[PDB]
RNA sequence: CUUAAAGAGUCAACCCUUUGCUUAUCUUCCCUAUUUAAAUGUUAGCAGCCGCAUAGGCUG
């Protein structure tokens, strides 16, 4: 039919809050889709889509400047310099509390699914952040669009992310539409020739640059079509919602 | 002068699902969005932003845009709304 | 010929602490906790800088964050969790040959001692840093695998023998030596006195509004996960002219003081790792140092 | 040649006062404490600056914080604790050699006098600052090691000899000259009169609707721990042409009077420290001053 | 298969003096709150005895 598993109040400490060179804050949908796919690889459960919501969130630092992290020495040929503060790249970190909902292909009993999900989460991070504590995951199911609303409100309370597309461009839309940019995918700039230095020796490699959309945050309740708030991979190496652009 | 220079050290590397396969993506930043968009958000009085100076202390050793825009570049403050304490 | 190192060899960290939240309680009423909130105050002072006396007659106003115990609670309570993770040899970005022959050369490493010193730094409360200064007593409660251990005042700079530290180091070394994970839930209680200053993590920000910013999570005083981490992995008593334990660093770096105790003396992580991989023989404590660097994690760069 | 001081040589403070809370009681019913709350009031005045008489016909409105005893309580009660911490020669940040030879150069410092003058500033009520003016009587209560001590009638500006001050200073010097710590728990009772203005610490806020703002904790009038501390370490009578004791500052700075009684005459902490480490000899009072600067805390490096 | 993998912000601090917020004042007119009803949760518990008593058992 349609099965989901919800994990509420995922306290995460130490998030890599830089999603791109011009976006620092809430981890983007690409991150949670990658998390769902990591779980798919590690457990075998097929993950159709994911929906995430912020319960608490704070970037470290002040209002207009993010915190610095103290870089520790790490590279060879630096012993003649390890007696002084290591030079330093920017790496804003954050701390938060999220609620997750994964749509899954499951035919078995709920206890097995929940235990496999918990045993995966115990080995994961979220956007690099250490997972400190999460509630017991629970399963729900929906046949018609009425039970989908119950699955939706089961995440309460949290602010989930809807995709409202780009009219002009990121900057003009931020100024005029009072919305928030978000990394939604990537654009391939050039193929990388040699995998001498890559995570794989075989997987195709490309230099890329992020592609964005314009998102909005809304209380899972006030969202009508829950599909409009479920993110998954897809066309043209982007990610998007099952229900498309948000306007009910 | 518009010649490419490949270099992947220190850069992030993510897998990304391409048609039920995977490509390794190595993200790099776009100069236009920071030079132009910083100037634009400045013009149009957009304040929901972090200021981030690039190439610290010795910017001129980094990039001409970093070298001549020492005030910093504007980043979209992507903080989400928070569930209030009382519920 | 010589098995050289990859350009980058990367391991994830295996000691994963959370943030430490700071509450205030009374020493004999530990079930009525209240959060310690970060406040702001004005601070006027003098120009007591070593350089120039010509401006010591001028002042400087300043505004800073501060955090204190309430005037009706005498005990600081610090809470966090630590997750230890196995597979300490699976590289995250380094190659296969170098990393695997290194995993082979280090399988005989004393994991009992490393686990003991980690758990001991946790139980003696080294992670409390300046919050130790001037405490009447320190009481540490560690809950692991449905077991609850209590530790009273413990000597921090010596890894003295204790049966409960060892009983927890059993499971910790079991996870580190193999795979899986184990989570300790740590509480600290310090009898400091009513209204005593506590010491949350200090923020590294370019903020013109504050001269000192304390780390806060929705207004409550806290400590960075990475600072608790730097405290835990302070176990290195094996550098030359060893005095006190320092944090596991590839160069024995203590930038805090402007010295590196493993710089240019054949005892840095890279010299010892090249030795271990290229057939050389390792001391038990050189093995411990290299494997503790692997437990630390890192993105070690340079090479081909 | 010269032992240069490490660039990051720093000591942590050893006299740790808390913030002081301000209550109101009656002089003869001290078990009924009520808290003094900071309020806000409008204040209208004249433009009476020395310079311009052209604005002498113009007024000015402000809003300010204010703090009063109620009209049914006549005594101000100021409460705080002070923790003295030993190991006053172990540096916080500095390296070894400079700090170690400085520790050796000062092991003959008069710790009795230092501890006595600290405890005396606490017992004579210097820590009360402007709350001392207009008192029918002041009564200080110091509890330490399950021993209670009461003080009335102590001259603030003279270090007169007192047996209880010396007995407390004994424990304080036992901590300061060795290791460990000790907490004195201090109350001050001042018979000011019902409705008397009291003087908490003042704040600075760049631009606010308030022209004058008082330090509060949950709305209760309070004093900054650093102000109590500054009163505690007012023991320096050893600068040149010394009248009254000043607070121990490396340059003997009194920013409120725009002068520095130890700046520019080879009497500053840095000159004396360099001398002490580099072989030169110090007076007994100079050793006291340098050790008092080490107890104050601060960065002593380039 | 998460812009993956990695990281100690740290020492120290007197915000101080002074103050007139003054004068005057019309809140007025109008008004349908209506139908109907099982508190269920059978309530859900305890008073006395034997007892070395937070072992177990027994009284209408």
């Amino acid at each position: 039919m349609r099965k989901f598993i919800i994990v509420k109040n995922v306290k995460v400490d130490g998030i890599n809050a830089k999603s791109s060179d011009i976006t620092v804050g809430m981890p983007p949908a690409t991150t949670f889709c990658g998390l769902g796919e990591t779980m798919s690889i590690k457990t075998g459960i097929v993950v159709k889509a994911v929906s995430y919501g912020s319960v608490k969130f704070e970037v470290r630092g002040s209002r207009f400047n993010t915190s610095v992290t103290k870089f520790a020495w790490q590279d060879r040929g630096n012993g003649g310099k390890a007696n002084n503060n290591s030079p330093i790249q920017p790496k804003p970190l954050a701390d938060g509390v999220f609620t997750l909902c994964f749509e899954v292909e499951w035919e078995d009993c709920a206890e097995v699914l929940v235990d496999k999900v918990t045993n995966f989460i115990n080995t994961a991070r979220i956007a690099g952040g250490t997972i400190a504590s999460f509630n017991k995951p629970f399963v729900k199911v929906a046949k018609d669009a009425e039970e989908l609303a119950s699955v939706k409100n089961a995440m309460m309370p949290c602010y989930v992310v809807v995709d409202c597309g780009v009219e002009v461009n990121i900057f003009e839309d931020a100024v005029n539409r009072k919305l928030q940019p978000m990394v939604n995918g990537y654009k391939k700039l050039e193929k990388i020739v040699d995998n001498k230095h890559m995570r794989d020796k075989f997987t195709p490699a490309y230099l890329a640059t992020p592609t964005y959309t314009m998102i909005g945050y809304k209380m899972v309740s006030n969202v009508d079509n829950f599909d409009q708030a479920l993110w998954q991979y897809g066309e043209n190496t982007k990610v998007k919602t099952i229900g498309g652009i948000y306007n009910d | 002068c518009c010649t490419a220079k490949e270099d992947v050290t220190t850069l992030p590397q993510i897998y990304f699902k391409n048609g039920e396969g995977y490509d390794i993506l190595v993200p790099i930043g776009n100069a236009h969005n920071l030079i132009s968009g910083t100037e634009y958000l400045w013009e149009h009085k957009y304040y929901n932003t972090f200021t981030q100076k690039l190439g610290g202390s010795n910017p001129q050793n980094c990039t001409h845009a970093c070298n001549k825009m020492r005030g910093g570049f504007k980043q979209f403050n992507c903080t989400p709304p928070q569930v209030e304490d009382n519920y | 010929t010589k098995l050289k190192a990859p350009a980058v060899l990367a391991y994830s960290r295996k000691i994963n602490p959370t943030n430490a939240l700071m509450f205030a309680v009374n020493w004999s009423d530990r079930d009525n906790t209240t959060a310690v909130m970060v406040g702001t105050k004005t601070v006027a002072g003098t120009q007591s800088v070593r350089g120039n006396p010509n401006d010591a007659d001028k002042g400087n106003i300043q505004t800073v964050n501060f955090a204190n115990l309430p005037h009706n609670k005498n005990t600081l309570l610090v809470k966090y969790n630590v997750k230890f993770v196995g597979d300490v040899f699976k590289a995250e970005l380094g190659g296969g040959e170098y990393s695997n022959t290194l995993q082979t050369a280090l399988e005989n490493t004393d994991f009992g001692t490393l686990a003991y010193r980690y758990v001991y730094n946790i139980a003696a409360g080294r992670t409390l840093w300046r919050n130790r200064v001037g405490a009447e007593s320190i009481e540490t409660v560690i809950t692991v695998n449905d077991q609850t251990f209590t530790f009273s005042d413990l000597l921090v700079n010596e890894f003295d023998e204790d049966v409960d530290v060892a009983e927890i180091a059993d499971m910790v070394a079991g996870v580190l030596s193999g795979e899986g994970f184990v989570t300790l839930k740590v509480e600290h209680y310090m009898l400091l006195g009513e209204g005593s200053e506590v010491f949350p993590s200090q923020e590294f920000v370019e903020n013109s509004k504050l001269s000192k910013q304390l780390f806060d999570l929705n207004g409550q005083a806290a400590m960075h996960d990475q600072k608790i981490g730097n405290a835990i992995r302070t176990i290195d008593t094996w550098y030359e002219d060893a005095t006190t334990p320092i944090a596991v660093e590839p160069y024995g770096s203590v930038v805090r003081n402007g010295v590196a105790y493993r710089a240019g003396n054949k005892t840095d992580l890279f010299t010892l790792m090249d030795g271990a991989v290229n057939g050389k023989s390792l001391t038990e404590e050189d093995q411990m140092f290299v494997t503790a660097n692997l437990i630390r994690g890192g993105v070690f760069g340079g090479g081909k």
